[PDB]
RNA sequence: GAUGUCGGCUCAUCACAUCCUGGGGCUGAAGUAGGUCCCAAGGGUAUGGCUGUUCGCCAUUUAAAGUGGUACGCGAGCUGG
RNA sequence: AGCCAGGAUGUUGGCUUAGAAGCAGCCAUCAUUUAAAGAAAGCGUAAUAGCUCACUGGUCGAGUCGGCCUGCGCGGAAGAU
C-alpha cells in the first residue's frame, strides 16, 4: 500500500510537472490490455509527452496549485494524464485517433490556458499543428 | 523519556508482594546514593509496555513518587517464571 | 494463433513445426517457402521468431521478429550450450561494446526508450546462463 | 446490522401493511406474507421500511439484519419477480410443462412428476431447459433444489440437471 | 540418544518435581523453547523433539538443548512380584519444572524459529511457550 | 467426510463454520477437505 | 465349619467398538465391484473333516458366518472327553 | 468485504527432455514498459492454450485486522439387567 510519505512524493512530482507543461490530457483508461498501453507509452516519450495513471484523490491535491484547477470535477471514475512537457498539442491527437482505434473509453475532458474544456469540444487541441508552421 | 508514575508501599513482605502482583500492581525497589532505598509499587500493564522499547534499560528514566520525581536507570529485573509478566524491578537511582 | 522460433534457412521437418502447425489449420507448404524467402538476409545459424494470426477461412499472415535475447548471448561469447547451473558455472565473456550490439537489433522488439534500458533487458538474459560480464 | 441498517425503498403502487410483527407485502407480480422475529422493530414512514433491534433482546441486530434482507427481496419479489433457469444434461433426458406439473424424463423407469407449489410457474423453451418464475425468492430456491435432486450433476460427464450458472467441474476416471 | 557416559550410581531414589525451574532464559541463542508444565523429559522425547526441528531450519543455524536426561528410571517386567530388588534402569529422563527453556535456536528467521519449535512442541508431554531473548 | 478432534482450514477456500454445536470445515474447491470434528 | 474347574449340550440376556441387510460423506469412485469413514442394535448371522479342545487349519455353503459382557452366563439343567 | 477493469514485455529465461513455452525436475531470480503484475501461489494442456491468484487503478463510504492478559462455556467423550 501507499504510506504518506509515497503519497505525498506523488503528490509533489506530479504538482511540478503541472507548472513547466502546456497541455495535459485526462481520460479513462478501463478495460484496455497493457500491450495497447505499453504502446501508447512510445507515442507519448516520442511526441514528448508525459504519462501516468493517478489516484483523484491525489490528482485532486495535485492540481489545486493551479492552472488546471477545473479538472476537479474530471477526476470521478479511472484516469490517466497526459502532461505535454514539450509542445502543447501532443497527447489531445495522439488519444483522439488511439480512442476511434480502440473503441473503448471516452477521454473526459482536455485541459490548456487555465480555462475549462468540456468532453464534447476536445478537436480544438486536436486541429492545431507545429510551433514549426509559422515559418 | 519514559516517565513511570508510582507509590510508596505501606506493606512490605511475601504476603503483601503477592496481594499487589493479584491487583495487577507489581513491586519495585529504588536504590542509590546516600538516599535510602524506596519501596514503589508500579502498574503491570503500564510499565511493562515500557519495558518492551530495548531504550527502557540503556535511558534514565523518571518515577514519579507522590509528587517528587525520581531520575533512576534499570538496574534489574525479575521476570514471571513462565508468563509474560513482571514480579519485580530493581532502580538504581541515577 | 500460435508462437514459434524456425531456423534462417531451414523450414520444413517433422520433429520441431511437423505436427505443432499443421494441426491448427496452417498450409505445411504454402508457408515453409514463404518464410525463407524473406529470411534471406538474415544470417545463417541465427534462429528468428515468427507468430502466426490464422482466422475461420484457414488462411494466414505472420510479421517475423528479431532473434532472441538467449540466442544472440551465445553467438557472441563463443559458447554452443549454456550453463546447466547459471551464476554458479561461469561459460563465457562479453564486453560493454557487445551488450550494445544485440540491443541495436532487438529495437524493434524492447519495451526501453533508452540504449542502457534496451541493455539492461540484455544483462539480465545473460547472468541467468551463467555467462559473466567482462 | 450494515445490513439491518441499510434502508428498503417500497417503491410506487406497492402496499406495505404492517400488524406488529406480521408483514404484508402486494403488488403486480402478486402478495406475500411473513411474521417477523421479535427481536426485531419495522418502522414504516414515507416511502420507506427500516429495521432496528428491540430493547432487551440480544440477537436483535441479527435479527434486525435478517429481517430487512428477506422484506428486501419480498419487495423485489412483488415488483420485478425472479427467474431460475435450470438446463438437463446427458442423453435422454428431457422435460415438458403441463400446467402446474413438470414432466421429467431422466432415464429412470418412471417419468418423474413434479407438482408445482403456489406462485410459482413453468415454461419448457427446449426440451432441455426449464425456466421457474415467482415471488418468493426461499420457494423458488427451493423448487429448483428439488428438481436438481432427481439428478445431481455427475462429476465424470456433467450429466444431470444442472443450474443454468452452475459450474460442473468433471474429473478423469481412475486410470487402468 | 542423550544419556549420562558414566555414572556414580546405577539406580536413582523416586524423588519428587516439586518448585520452579532455574534457567528460565535464552543464555545462548536468539529464540526458546520454554515448558509451561511440570513433567520427565525421555531421552527418545528429546531426540524426537530436536530431530523434528533440525529437519525444519533444513539444518542451517544453530540448535541448543538445553537439558540433559541424566535421571535413571527403573522398571519391573511381567508377572514379577513385589520387591525382590529394585528393577532394572530402562531409560533416562530429565525433571521439567516451569519455567525451563528446553531448546534454544538462532540464526533463522522469528518466524522459522516460531515453526521449527511449532513441530518439536508436538514430540513432547509438557505444555510450552516459545521465548525471545532479553536485555537483563 | 473426515470426522476427527483436530479439525483444520486445509487451503484458502476452507471455511471454519460451526452447524448445530460441530465446528466443521466446509471447502469450495476441494471436496476432501470437508470435515466434521467428533 | 467347601463360592465345583476347561470344553460340549440345552436355554439364553445385554453392549456396540456393526458381520449382513438400511441411510450417508470422501475415494487414487466410469459401470460392476471395492477401499475408508459416519449414522444405525430391527431382525438375521452355516454344516462338516481333524483334535477334549475354546481357538485354529482345512472342505463346502451363505446376504452374513460380527466383536465383547453376563461367577472366562448356564452341573440343586444334562454331559464328563 | 464485495463489484468493474487490468495482471504486460525481453521470453518459449538457462539447463534438461519426444515436449518443459510461470505451472515434471534442477539452478538462478535480474531487468524493461509501469497504476501494478512473482522470470510465477494453484487448477488445467502431449507441450501450448485457457481459468484464477499475489499486485494495482475505479466504485463504495466508515470502520477494519489479529496477537496479548484473563472469566465462563463447546468438541475430543463407545459397554454390557
Ligand atoms: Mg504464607
Ligand atoms: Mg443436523
Ligand atoms: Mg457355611
Ligand atoms: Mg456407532
Ligand atoms: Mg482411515
Ligand atoms: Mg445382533
Ligand atoms: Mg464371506
Ligand atoms: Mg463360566
Ligand atoms: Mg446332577
Ligand atoms: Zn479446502
Amino acid at each position: 500500500a501507499l504510506n504518506l510519505q509515497d503519497k505525498q512524493a506523488i503528490v509533489a512530482e506530479v504538482s511540478e510537472v503541472a507548472k513547466g507543461a502546456l497541455s495535459a490530457v485526462v481520460a479513462d483508461s478501463r478495460g484496455v490490455t497493457v500491450d495497447k498501453m505499453t504502446e501508447l507509452r512510445k507515442a507519448g516519450r516520442e511526441a514528448g509527452v508525459y504519462m501516468r495513471v493517478v489516484r483523484n484523490t491525489l490528482l485532486r491535491r495535485a492540481v489545486e496549485g493551479t492552472p488546471f484547477e477545473c479538472l476537479k470535477d474530471a477526476f470521478v471514475g479511472p484516469t490517466l494524464i497526459a502532461y505535454v512537457t514539450e509542445h502543447p498539442g501532443a497527447a489531445a491527437r495522439l488519444f483522439k485517433e488511439f480512442a476511434k482505434a480502440n473503441a473503448k473509453f471516452e477521454v473526459k475532458a482536455a485541459a490548456f490556458e487555465g480555462e475549462l474544456i468540456p468532453a464534447s469540444q476536445i478537436d480544438r487541441l486536436a486541429t492545431l499543428p507545429t510551433y514549426e508552421e509559422a515559418i | 523519556m519514559f516517565t513511570i508514575n508510582a507509590e510508596v508501599r505501606k506493606e512490605q513482605g511475601k504476603g503483601a508482594s503477592r496481594r499487589l502482583r493479584a491487583a495487577n500492581k507489581f513491586p519495585a525497589i529504588i536504590y542509590g546514593g546516600k538516599e535510602a532505598p524506596l519501596a514503589i509499587e508500579l502498574d503491570h500493564d503500564k510499565v511493562m509496555n515500557m519495558q518492551a522499547k530495548a531504550e527502557f534499560y540503556s535511558e534514565v528514566l523518571t518515577i514519579v513518587v507522590d509528587g517528587k520525581e525520581i531520575k533512576v536507570k534499570a538496574q534489574d529485573v525479575q521476570r514471571h517464571p513462565y508468563k509474560p509478566k513482571l514480579q519485580h524491578i530493581d532502580f538504581v537511582r541515577a | 494463433y500460435v508462437k514459434l522460433q524456425v531456423a534462417a534457412g531451414m523450414a520444413n521437418p517433422s520433429p520441431p513445426v511437423g505436427p505443432a502447425l499443421g494441426q491448427q489449420g496452417v498450409n505445411i507448404m504454402e508457408f515453409c517457402k514463404a518464410f525463407n524467402a524473406k529470411t534471406d538476409s538474415i544470417e545463417k545459424g541465427l534462429p528468428i521468431p515468427v507468430v502466426i494470426t490464422v482466422y475461420a477461412d484457414r488462411s494466414f499472415t505472420f510479421v517475423t521478429k528479431t532473434p532472441p535475447a538467449a540466442v544472440l548471448l551465445k553467438k557472441a561469447a563463443g559458447i554452443k550450450s549454456g550453463s546447466g547451473k547459471p551464476n554458479k558455472d561461469k561459460v563465457g565473456k562479453i564486453s560493454r561494446a557487445q551488450l550494445q550490439e544485440i540491443a541495436q537489433t532487438k529495437a524493434a522488439d524492447m519495451t526501453g526508450a533508452d540504449i542502457e534500458a534496451m541493455t539492461r533487458s540484455i544483462e539480465g538474459t545473460a547472468r541467468s546462463m551463467g555467462l559473466v560480464v567482462e | 446490522s450494515r445490513v439491518a441498517k441499510a434502508p428498503v425503498v417500497v417503491p410506487a403502487g406497492v402496499d406495505v401493511k404492517i400488524n406488529g410483527q406480521v408483514i404484508t407485502i402486494k403488488g403486480k407480480n402478486g402478495e406475500l406474507t411473513r411474521t417477523l422475529n421479535d427481536a426485531v422493530e419495522v418502522k414504516h414512514a414515507d416511502n420507506t421500511l427500516t429495521f432496528g433491534p428491540r430493547d432487551g433482546y440480544a440477537d436483535g441486530w441479527a435479527q434486525a439484519g435478517t429481517a430487512r434482507a428477506l422484506l428486501n427481496s419480498m419487495v423485489i419479489g412483488v415488483t420485478e419477480g425472479f427467474t431460475k433457469k435450470l438446463q438437463l444434461v446427458g442423453v435422454g433426458y428431457r422435460a415438458a410443462v403441463k400446467g402446474n406439473v413438470i414432466n421429467l424424463s431422466l432415464g429412470f423407469s418412471h417419468p418423474v412428476d413434479h407438482q408445482l407449489p403456489a406462485g410459482i410457474t413453468a415454461e419448457c423453451p427446449t426440451q432441455t431447459e426449464i425456466v421457474l418464475k415467482g415471488a418468493d425468492k426461499q420457494v423458488i430456491g427451493q423448487v429448483a433444489a428439488d428438481l436438481r435432486a432427481y439428478r445431481r450433476p455427475e462429476p465424470y460427464k456433467g450429466k444431470g440437471v444442472r443450474y443454468a450458472d452452475e459450474v460442473v467441474r468433471t474429473k478423469e476416471a481412475k486410470k487402468k | 540418544m542423550l544419556q549420562p557416559k558414566r555414572t556414580k550410581f546405577r539406580k536413582m531414589h523416586k524423588g519428587r518435581n516439586r518448585g520452579l525451574a532455574q534457567g528460565t532464559d535464552v543464555s545462548f541463542g536468539s529464540f526458546g523453547l520454554k515448558a509451561v508444565g511440570r513433567g520427565r523429559l525421555t531421552a527418545r522425547q528429546i531426540e524426537a523433539a530436536r530431530r523434528a526441528m533440525t529437519r525444519a531450519v533444513k539444518r542451517q543455524g544453530k540448535i541448543w538443548i538445553r537439558v540433559f536426561p541424566d535421571k535413571p528410571i527403573t522398571e519391573k517386567p511381567l508377572a514379577v512380584r513385589m520387591g525382590k530388588g529394585k528393577g532394572n534402569v530402562e531409560y533416562w529422563v530429565a525433571l521439567i519444572q516451569p519455567g525451563k527453556v528446553l531448546y534454544e535456536m538462532d540464526g533463522v528467521p522469528e518466524e522459522l524459529a516460531r515453526e521449527a519449535f511449532k513441530l518439536a512442541a508436538a514430540k513432547l508431554p509438557i505444555k510450552t511457550t516459545f521465548v525471545t531473548k532479553t536485555v537483563m | 467426510m473426515k470426522v476427527r478432534a483436530s479439525v483444520k482450514k486445509l487451503c484458502r477456500n476452507c471455511k471454519i463454520v460451526k452447524r448445530d454445536g460441530v465446528i466443521r470445515v466446509i471447502c469450495s474447491a476441494e471436496p476432501k477437505h470437508k470435515q466434521r470434528q467428533g
